[PDB]
DNA sequence: TATAATGGGAGCTGTCACGGATG
DNA sequence: CATCCGTGA
């Protein structure tokens, strides 16, 4: 929902997500950049990290 | 303050969840004072609720030193930690 | 479509009573700040005029309820309270927006997130950075493909704490405070150090 | 009665008491009265004498009446005044770092000084404490009495001259 | 010659003889407008000269609409008349200096009429201090020169639109009635052949419902509109009948939620459309409706309101146009052309000038105090009522004050050059209140309309997102009393041109037929060919016999604007680059001293004069005395006027407004003659640049992709050097810990730093200042907070007691430097009137002498821009045979692409002008130079010439003149008939293999200099909320690494780079500090933490009743440097 | 805070292309 | 498959 809300229709994304009690596994590019984690690609993956 | 936490959950906040967040209820529309320029009590900036304006500086002036940490002044009820809390402490309004 | 709504409240023990509020939260003061400018005038956030709107009307209800006011007056206050909490949560959503001075729409809570200016696309997907600068560009047929001409003025502020480090290394300055002063005064020593 | 009262009570984003509002409205009244009399907007000195006879307060009153503006108001893709307001609170990087290096210089002072000597230093100045205890308590809370702790004070003040003669503390004052 | 009127330098012109009329006053758009507002003598004479019957001023009008002010009783009556001004409270120069508004106080005569007591009390009332407009056509609000731009709005009136239906594919016609202010009214036609009306965007109802509501019988409906089957189908499908049943029906759909009385439905139908209170068509609103319907066409403008006659005659206009009728006569009205109206046509598009814009704001204020008047009338007693007790001018003075500094109609005075002002004083913006927003404007509003010819320029308009919404007024145009744009045309009686000129409006011209300016004319006045080039309505053009010619253009250059006509060989450059060629001239910079261009267009004179940034002699006489300070003129009658020189003043944009006396002592000077010009002016001509010796060739790549190479001669001779002045300010206030005091004593500062101050703490005039240095030493009492125990210890060792005063000095901003050229100090002590709280205010002025360097943006008049790539030493420069090095090396590649080869022609004519020439007269006058006027058959070295747009030099004469090029001092010609010449590479010595095109070009210094543009930052200030860096060079902020840039990183797969940028480089409170320390200690960069901005989001969500919790791998809610507690 | 007084007042103008609920 | 409101550009 982090990736979705940070795209478009932010008021609609949150309304639905807060009702469905959607939990976000912070495992993606848009997801990680926001929280400040290393992005799960390139030199960020544990294989190389 | 480790960075790696697995999940982030969002849900609908209970009317009780609002109370469990807030360090007090705002009962006055006022923001600050017109002469003292200080956050008025039970107002939208009340230091009893959200925290001290200056680091370890209680409101009524009874405590002004870093020596008191976590002390709740009796004369106005202000905890003594940094103004770094006015960015994290919540309030609430009780609708009739 | 109705099921998609009702099925979501059944699964998680997430009560649908939440869609009606008995107590609204108030965002921390330093996120709705009030600042004095150099002109003496104060500059405040819009949430403080909407929080003030709600509290002013909510309290008036307490007075009118207590005084045993007729329903015609009490209900009116209730209705304004609805439009108040609404105007705070999402202004302009229902009806005409709340105008401040100069017929300007007040920034509601939800407005802090929406679109380009919203907290998302403008403060999370791309921020502003330290250790950075900008200037005009000029052709340089002398440089090799792995090189670029960086102005002596730009670089000194770019590597400022890296230069302060080596200034106190080679004893040009006695500490970190004075080494700072050297770079700001642009003493002739630093042009050898920065190189 | 209730309207005017409530209006003066609620309309101000920063609350001014009832009498204060009464003042400003009298100042706007006498101004408009002196406005048609002098074919010009009256000087601060002129307005003052008529109503309150004090020039200093009139300037002050006219600032109280000044209504605040909005941070979220804009000028431009996105103006937003609040995007120019500098956070006077946040900590300067270099200034915080230089303070820490001053702690590395006072650590090299707790050493040359004795254990008795580096004792009173952290006692009345309050380094680890955070509080400056009264000297007649310090000498009595320290196992050594007869206020020997003020006696060891002078046994240190000149011992501090050597790291002051090394000038390693001379640089951090200028 | 071209303009042989003032006493100017002789600029010879290739031209067909232009004697229609001189360029009318350029500044007249602002002047004539504001003169109408105050009803000045020059205007009432101008009203007389134009033959205007009974002229009413802008202020006079507002009073007559308002008057008389009566209550509901009709007992009391307040009215106003006879407005008058006093002298201005303070001269212009003092206003700019003491930051007050240039204004003259306004008075009116008010009388309180009472019908019961029959007595009248009449006296004079003060109305406030009224902002007056200068001679240069600007205003002065709070010490800064401002300018009111003219707005392009939709003119009120009735408009008809033909929309094509998607499904039925039939033609549907829609009408829309627009008041100046009031409710909406629009009649449209369905595909169902039923007529409907939408009132204020309410749902559609049959049109017969409205007629039966008016009181028109069901039989009269059959009469007036019976000639159509679509109206018979409407009255038939009509739901209900009855005068009562119609009013109720309309009431029910207009305002639901209210009890429908037969007396309440009758009432509002009167007020919403037929009362001056709720509804109002302006004088233009009435006049425009009348022209379209053709009723009361001769009768003077007395009605400001809509009528029933107009309603019916509008419905009649709709139905006929629907079934194919082309013409119609309204009963009681003259015949009118029936057709769909275009909204963008300048007869339906209105230009509201300065006067009306101020007038509208004034009308707003008079309505506010009228509301207070009607409240102060019912309160007070009848016998003690005077206009002084009724009138509260507070909302009036506020309304005018708000506008000049609260609205977007008061654009800042662009102070770039004598042309910058000029261009900016006359602008056509469709933006602003009453107009349109930027997102609302489609693609039709922006593009060039046919009616724009001779009225508004099609070239001059911004490049950016404002393109097409902003334009400049054409040179010869003017504004008529109704707010439309008129333009001059020569009158042809019968194939014979007459010097008699009449100004035409947009729609009026459409009814006529106009010939092109350059059409060949007999020496008497007749045409050459029967069929000539002809302009016609709707932008259509055809050949038409000479018997049908009504009018012809004044000038070839009639359609262009002021800055546009200053582009030599305009008709050789494509509109894309020619656009930029006009826009960039605006951003030229005033150099140390300025030269007039070798190639001109003639416009350079009148532009300089009408700029107001030169000194023009008022009355004829002789220079009695001249100094660098002032010029004194001894008139013929004996009186003496002295003109003071603006010397080294800072403009609005930090450029150098500096004036110098042209005339010597004892010169005979006539009226209107330039006796002293300003920045960017050489002998009373717009000098926007320098004449440079150009070379069209690639050179070692240093001019690759529009870059520019310069000769160091331009640095050693200051040819492109400029002066830039900055104003630095700082104040001392009253605080809670005491008061800020300006002193020479600043805590912990050596006497080496203070060395350039005086005893007060102010820098001394003439001193040198670099960045970081101190200008005004100020210290403030810092809060008595417990000083550090580690700094307490440090103050006992060296025994130095701490002062309670913190350094709050005014230091020089990063990048700035120069010589301190003046101090302005305002003290509350010395009775200088300051804002509440301020004691001493200091203004230090620092100028810089910026020579031209790498990265500075240069440009020509042909959209040929670019930055300085490299400035070689003078010897490295490609030089001609006689040793002379070229100044500027432009790249060949970037010329044919831009289609702006007028820069090439400028180079050819530019060389002929530098060398001089002489046509061969032996064996007669050659055939190519046969159209060349006599005065150009022989020219001196360094001669000045004119190439008027759509006239001037042609390619045949230019080629021939290249053969006429006079040899240098050594008796050798340097360029050929091709225009080329042979160069020697200053580096290798060997001659370049091929001939290179050499000549002179006019290059301007634009205001995009690296000294301003460059900026960097390690650490600095931070956002108060998001805790991110601040933004801008002014706040010393870092760059923005946007969403687009984070994709580039992500694509590369540089996680650690991307993480660092958004963490320890940004808003990690504890990180950026520990990064600074790790660097200065030489350790490794630590691991980033949590972005404080993300903490903000999780708190902003919480405030919205969204329980947001962070979970570790187990599932427990972990803290975020904080805790929850009830 | 005791004459009597009783239902508001500015609209806002020139988008555009699309999905989803309703026809 | 085509309209009305809200949301972006
Ligand atoms: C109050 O005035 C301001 C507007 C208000 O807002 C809007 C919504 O209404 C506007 C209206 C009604 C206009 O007609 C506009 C207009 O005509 C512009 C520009 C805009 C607007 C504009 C708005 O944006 N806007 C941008 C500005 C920058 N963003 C650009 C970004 C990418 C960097 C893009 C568009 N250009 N110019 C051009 O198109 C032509 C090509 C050339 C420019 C001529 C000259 C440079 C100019 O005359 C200045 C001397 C000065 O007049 C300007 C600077 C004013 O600033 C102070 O005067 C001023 C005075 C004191 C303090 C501060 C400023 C602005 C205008
Ligand atoms: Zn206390």
């Amino acid at each position: 929902w982090l990736s979705a809300a940070s795209f478009q229709e932010t008021t609609r994304v949150l309304t639905d997500a807060a009702i469905n009690c959607r939990s976000d596994k912070l495992n993606g590019l848009k997801e990680n950049v926001i929280i400040g984690k290393l992005i799960p690609a390139g030199t960020g993956i544990n294989r190389y990290r | 303050d480790v960075n790696f936490f697995d999940e982030l959950r969002i849900g609908l906040a209970t009317a009780e969840d609002i109370r469990q967040w807030s360090y007090g209820e705002v009962k006055k529309p006022e923001t600050i004072n017109y002469r003292t320029l200080k956050p008025e009590k039970d107002g939208l900036f009340c230091e009893k609720i959200f925290g001290p304006t200056r680091d370890w500086e209680c409101y009524c002036g009874k405590y002004k030193r870093v020596r008191f940490k976590g002390i709740i002044c009796e004369r106005c009820g202000v905890e003594v930690t940094r103004a770094k809390v006015r960015r994290e402490r919540m309030g609430h309004i009780e609708l009739a | 479509k109705r099921l998609k709504v009702v099925a979501a409240f059944q699964q998680s023990g997430n009560s649908p009573m939440g869609m009606v509020l008995d107590a609204v939260p108030v965002i921390p003061p330093e996120l709705r700040p009030m600042v004095q400018l150099d002109g003496g005038r104060f500059a405040t956030s819009d949430l403080n005029d909407l929080y003030r709107r709600v509290i002013n009307r909510n309290n008036r209800l307490k007075r009118l309820i207590d005084l045993g006011a007729p329903e015609i007056i009490v209900n009116n206050e209730k209705r304004m309270l609805q439009e108040s909490v609404d105007a705070l949560f999402d202004n302009g959503r229902r009806g005409r927006p709340v105008t401040g001075p100069g017929n300007r729409p007040l920034k509601s809570l939800s407005d802090l997130l929406k679109g380009k200016q919203g907290r998302f696309r403008q403060n999370l997907l791309g921020k502003r950075v330290d250790y950075s600068g900008r200037s005009v560009i000029v052709v340089g047929p002398q440089l090799k493909l792995h090189q670029c001409g960086l102005p002596k003025l730009m670089a000194l502020e770019l590597f400022k704490p890296f230069v302060m480090k080596r200034l106190v290394d080679l004893n040009h300055a006695q500490n970190i405070k004075s080494a700072k002063r050297m770079v700001e005064r642009q003493r002739p020593q630093v042009w050898d150090v920065l190189e | 009665q209730a309207i005017t009262r409530a209006m003066a009570d609620q309309a101000r984003t920063i609350r001014i008491p009832v009498h204060m509002v009464e003042v400003i409205n009298k100042l706007g009244r006498i101004q408009r009265e002196l406005l048609q009399d002098l074919g010009r907007e009256p000087t601060p000195e002129e307005l003052a004498k008529e109503m309150d006879i004090t020039p200093e307060k009139v300037l002050e009153i006219q600032q109280y009446a000044r209504e605040p503006i909005s941070l979220d108001q804009t000028i431009e893709g996105d103006s937003q005044l609040g995007d120019f307001i500098e956070d006077s609170e946040a900590v300067v990087a270099v200034d915080a770092v230089s303070f820490t290096l001053l702690q590395d210089q006072l650590q090299s002072v707790l050493d040359t000084l004795s254990e008795r000597e580096a004792g009173v230093v952290r006692l009345r100045f309050g380094l680890t404490d955070g509080q400056p205890r009264t000297l007649d308590e310090i000498g009595q809370v320290y196992g050594v009495t007869r206020e020997r702790i003020r006696q060891i004070e002078s046994k240190t003040m000149s011992k501090l001259r050597h790291p002051s003669r090394s000038q390693v503390l001379r640089d951090y004052l200028d | 010659s071209n303009n042989s009127v003032p006493g100017a330098p002789n600029r010879v012109s290739f031209a067909k003889l232009r004697e229609p009329l001189e360029v009318p006053g350029l500044l007249d758009v602002q002047t004539d407008s504001f003169e109408w507002l105050i009803g000045s003598p020059r205007w009432r004479e101008s009203a007389a000269e134009r033959g205007d019957v009974n002229p009413v001023g802008g202020l006079e009008e507002v009073l007559y609409e308002l008057s008389p002010i009566e209550d509901f009783s009709g007992s009391m009556s307040l009215s106003f008349s006879d407005p008058r001004f006093d002298d201005v409270k303070a001269p212009v120069d003092e206003c700019k200096d003491k930051d007050m508004t240039y204004a003259a106080p306004l008075f009116v005569t008010a009388e309180f009429i009472n019908n019961n007591t029959g007595e009248i009390k009449s006296q004079t009332v003060f109305m406030g201090d009224f902002p007056m407009m200068t001679e240069k056509g600007t205003f002065i609000i709070n010490g800064t020169e401002r300018v009111v731009v003219s707005q392009l709005v939709r003119s009120p009136g009735v408009y008809f639109d033909e929309t094509i239906d998607k499904s039925t594919d039939k033609t549907l016609h829609s009408v829309k009635v627009i008041p100046s202010r009031g409710a909406w009214l629009e009649f449209d036609v369905d595909k169902r052949d039923t007529v409907g009306v939408r009132i204020d965007r309410k749902r559609r109802q049959p049109v017969t419902v409205l007629l039966k509501a008016l009181g028109w019988t069901s039989e009269q409906i059959v009469e007036r509109f019976g000639f159509s089957e679509i109206m018979r189908s409407t009255l038939e499908k009509d739901n209900t009948v009855g005068t009562d049943e119609a009013l109720l029906d309309i009431y029910r759909k207009l305002r639901p939620g209210e009890p429908p009385t037969k007396e309440s439905a009758q009432t509002l139908l009167e007020n919403l459309f037929f009362k001056e209170k709720r509804y109002d068509l302006a004088r233009v609103g009435r006049y425009k409706v009348n022209k379209k319907l053709g009723l009361h066409v001769g009768e003077p403008i007395t009605s400001s309101t809509l009528t029933e006659e107009d309603v019916v005659a509008t419905i009649e206009y709709l139905v006929r146009l629907h079934e194919g009728q082309t013409t119609m006569t309204v009963p009681g009205g003259v015949e009118v052309p029936v057709e769909t109206d275009d909204i963008d046509h300048f007869g339906n598009r209105r230009l509201r000038t300065v006067g009306e814009l101020i007038q509208n704001q004034i009308r707003v204020g008079m309505s506010r105090m009228e509301r207070v008047v009607r409240e102060r009338m019912t309160t007070q007693d009848v016998e003690a009522i005077t206009p002084q007790t009724l009138i509260n001018i507070r909302p009036v003075v506020a309304a005018i004050k708000e506008f000049f500094g609260t609205s977007q109609l008061s654009q800042f005075m662009d102070q770039n050059n004598p042309l910058s002002g000029l261009t900016h004083k006359r602008r056509l913006s469709a933006l602003g209140p009453g107009g349109l927003s930027r997102e609302r404007a489609g693609l039709e509003v922006r593009d060039v309309h046919p009616s724009h010819y001779g009225r508004m320029c099609p070239i001059e308009t911004p490049e950016g997102p404002n393109i097409g919404l902003i334009g400049s007024l054409s040179v010869y145009a003017r504004v008529n009393p109704f707010g439309f744009i008129e333009t001059p045309y020569r009158k042809v009686v019968d194939g014979v041109v007459s010097d008699e000129i009449v100004y035409l409006t947009a729609d009026e011209e459409d009814r006529h037929v106009v010939a092109q300016a350059n059409s060949p004319i007999d020496a008497d006045g007749r045409f050459v060919e029967p069929r000539v080039l002809v302009r016609r309505k709707a932008g259509e053009v055809e050949y038409v016999p000479s018997s049908e010619v009504d009018y012809m253009d004044v000038s070839p250059r009639q359609m262009v604007s002021v800055a546009t006509a200053m582009i030599p060989f305009l008709e050789h450059d494509d509109a894309n680059r020619a656009l930029m060629g006009a826009n960039m001239q605006r951003q030229a910079v005033p150099l140390v001293r300025s030269e007039a261009p070798l190639v001109g267009t003639g416009m350079e004179l009148r532009a300089a004069i009408d700029a107001g940034d030169v000194v023009v002699a008022e009355e004829s006489g002789v220079i009695e005395e001249v100094s660098a300070d002032y010029i004194t003129v001894m008139h013929d009658n004996g009186t003496r006027r002295t003109y003071r020189m603006r010397k080294f003043a800072r403009s609005n944009h930090g450029t150098c407004a500096n004036q110098c006396p042209i005339v010597d002592a004892g010169d005979r000077v006539e009226a209107g003659q330039v006796i002293a010009d300003g920045p960017c002016t050489d002998d009373g001509e717009m000098a926007l640049g320098k004449n440079l010796l150009v070379a069209i060739m690639p050179w070692e790549g240093h001019n690759y992709e529009d870059a520019i190479i310069l000769s160091n001669r331009l640095v050693e001779e200051d040819v492109l050097t400029s002066i830039h002045i900055e104003e630095h300010e700082i104040d001392a206030r009253d605080t809670k810990l005491g008061a800020e005091e300006i002193t020479r004593d600043i805590p912990n500062i050596s006497d080496e730093v203070l060395a350039d101050l005086d005893e007060r703490g102010i820098v001394r005039i003439g001193a040198e200042v670099r960045d970081g240095d101190i200008l005004v030493g100020k210290v403030t009492p810092k809060g008595e907070t417990e000083l550090t125990p580690e700094e307490r210890l440090l103050r006992a060792i060296f025994g130095e007691k701490a002062r309670e005063v913190r350094d709050t000095s005014l230091k020089v901003p990063h990048g700035e430097s120069g010589k301190v050229i003046g101090i302005r100090v305002f003290s509350r002590e010395d009775e200088d009137e300051l804002p509440a709280g301020v004691n001493e205010l200091v203004r230090v002025y620092v100028a810089q002498k910026r020579k031209i360097s790498d990265g500075d943006k240069l440009a020509g008049r042909h959209g040929n821009k670019g930055v300085i790539g490299k400035i070689l030493p003078v010897e490295d420069m490609p030089f001609l045979a006689d040793g002379t090095p070229v100044d500027i090396i432009l790249n060949t590649h970037g010329v044919p692409r831009r289609m702006n080869i007028g820069q090439i022609l400028e180079t050819h004519l530019g060389w002929c002008a530098h060398s001089g020439w002489k046509v061969d007269a032996a064996k007669g006058v050659p055939d190519w130079a046969a159209r060349l006027p006599d005065e150009l058959l022989e020219a001196q070295p360094n001669a000045i010439v004119s190439t008027p747009v759509f006239d001037g030099a042609q390619e045949a004469e230019l080629q021939g003149l290249l053969s006429c090029t006079l040899p240098n001092r050594d008796g050798d010609v340097l360029v050929d008939a091709d225009g080329k010449a042979m160069l020697f590479d200053g580096r290798s010595g060997e001659p370049f293999p091929y001939p290179v095109t050499v000549g002179y070009m006019y290059i301007m210094k634009l205001h995009h200099l690296v000294d301003d543009k460059i900026h960097a930052r390690s650490t600095g200030p931070y956002s108060m909320i998001t805790q991110q860096p601040l933004g801008g060079k002014a706040q010393f902020g870092g760059q923005r690494f946007g969403e687009m840039e984070c994709w580039a990183m992500q694509a590369y797969g540089a996680a650690y780079t991307l993480q660092e940028l958004l963490t320890i480089k940004s808003d990690d409170t504890v990180g950026r500090v520990k990064v600074y320390e790790a660097i200065v200690k030489g350790e490794n960069i630590p691991e980033p933490g949590i972005p404080e901005s993300f903490k903000v989001l999780l708190k902003e969500l919480q405030s919205l009743c969204l329980n947001v919790e962070v979970l570790s791998s187990d599932g427990a809610a972990i803290e975020l440097r904080e805790g929850e507690d009830e």
